[PDB]
RNA sequence: AAUUAUUAAUCUUGAACGAGGAAUGCCUAGUAAGCAUGAUUCAUCAGAUUGUGCUGACUACGUCCCUGCCCUUUGUACACA
């Protein structure tokens, strides 16, 4: 319901069997590794519906 | 044509060696031929690990480890990729 | 003193989301008198975000084979829809459309991820460009399906769909499809 | 030379079809799709090829999951493989 805004500070790589998944590192000011669908850039802004969650390594 | 000098196992100056049973598939294998692995694992992953930390009394808690010591047969071991297939020269490389 | 369709200003419109501010264009180069510009917007990856928002609306409005390339008919449809929108709930129709764009795309989704051979349907996050594109696509599809074998005209259907999308009412196509996407996303992770 | 009706013109007659099951094809920019046209055959006949222009999108800027092709190591009792 209530979004949380996080800033993308770099892009790490692509996962998925067909490579349709993007790994980022986002910052509120804590850091998280999150996992995105769709074209992204460093500088973009995400609307996180969950706060306590990370992505496994790639 | 004798592809291995030691015949696939490390036995010398002995007649018989007692067998053990594969941790995955139950087959009997002599103890000197099975591949051994020793594991020191955690009970949970790191996020649950920290979640237990502030749910705990004593203010200084450390989770215990697990000690396993598993053993496998050739077929059941190289299907899981603990061991792979190498070239003629690379086979001789121990360690 | 440049107006859309020579009637509406968008000199005072705001976004108020701050995630979608960079991805929708009502500013210096994108202030136009008519939504026809024959630009080259697909040559690079992110240049799609500088096409004026109403021209992207009209670009999705000509679909299902029967209507491919018929740009002017789409522009006429959109212009009369904006007149109908202004007549009822009298506001700037472009502001209403921007509000509806901001609401019609899901914020999170699901996909198959191959963590360690065994897989799931894990929840993922949606980027701002993806959200804008999905909002446009779902609004256009809702209006197009409403008007097929119906007494009501296409522009009446489009005006109704945009107004309902801006008000979060669960009688629009986009809002309900988006809610279903988000429910499944919350269920699979 | 027109019957088994060459093609064209006028009035009359007015069928199935309401978006297509299991499957499966082509395609990344003036491109897909939609729209018509010149030539080839040609006494007469294009719902076909081969060119030309007109109106003009959506989606990606990737991957090795399916299919195909290639290279390295490995096994072979195959060599018409
Ligand atoms: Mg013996
Ligand atoms: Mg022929
Ligand atoms: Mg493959």
């Amino acid at each position: 319901e209530k979004s949380k805004l996080a800033k993308v500070e770099k892009v790490l790589g692509r996962t998925g069997s067909r490579g349709g998944v993007i790994q980022v590192r986002a910052q509120f000011g804590r850091f998280l590794i999150r996992n995105v669908k769709g074209p992204v850039r460093e500088g973009d802004i995400l609307a996180l519906l969950e706060t306590e969650r990370e992505a496994r390594r790639l | 044509p004798k592809k291995r000098r030691n015949g696939g196992r490390s036995k010398h100056n002995r007649g018989h060696v007692n067998p053990l049973r594969c941790s995955n598939c139950g087959r009997c294998v002599p103890k000197d031929k099975a591949i051994k692995r020793f594991n020191i694992r955690n009970i949970v992953d790191t996020s649950a690990q920290r979640d237990i930390k502030e749910a705990s009394v004593y203010s200084t808690f450390q989770l215990p480890k697990l000690y396993i010591k598993q053993c496998y047969c050739v077929s059941c071991a190289i299907h899981s990729r603990f061991v792979r297939v190498r070239s003629r020269e690379q086979r001789r490389v121990r360690k | 003193d440049i107006k859309l369709f020579k009637k509406w200003s968008y000199e005072e419109i705001n976004i108020a989301d701050l995630s979608l501010v960079d991805c929708i264009a009502v500013s210096q180069k994108a202030c136009v008198y008519t939504p026809h510009t024959a630009g080259r917007y697909q040559k690079k990856r992110f240049r799609k975000a500088l096409c004026p928002i109403v021209e992207r609306l009209v670009n999705s409005m000509m679909m299902h084979g029967r209507n491919n390339g018929k740009k002017l008919k789409a522009i006429r449809i959109v212009a009369y829809a904006f007149e109908i929108i202004h007549l009822m709930t009298g506001e700037n129709p472009l502001q209403v459309f921007v509000n509806a764009v901001q609401k019609g795309g899901p914020r999170e989704d699901s996909t198959r991820i191959g963590s360690a051979g065994v897989v799931r349907r894990q929840a993922v996050d949606v980027s701002p460009l993806r959200r804008v594109n999905q909002a446009i696509y779902l609004i256009c599809t809702g209006a197009r399906n409403a008007a097929f074998r119906n007494i009501k005209s296409i522009s009446e259907c489009l005006a109704e769909e945009i107004i309902n999308c801006a008000n979060e009412s669960s009688s629009s196509y986009a809002i309900k499809k988006k809610d279903e996407i988000e429910r499944v996303a919350k269920a699979n992770r």
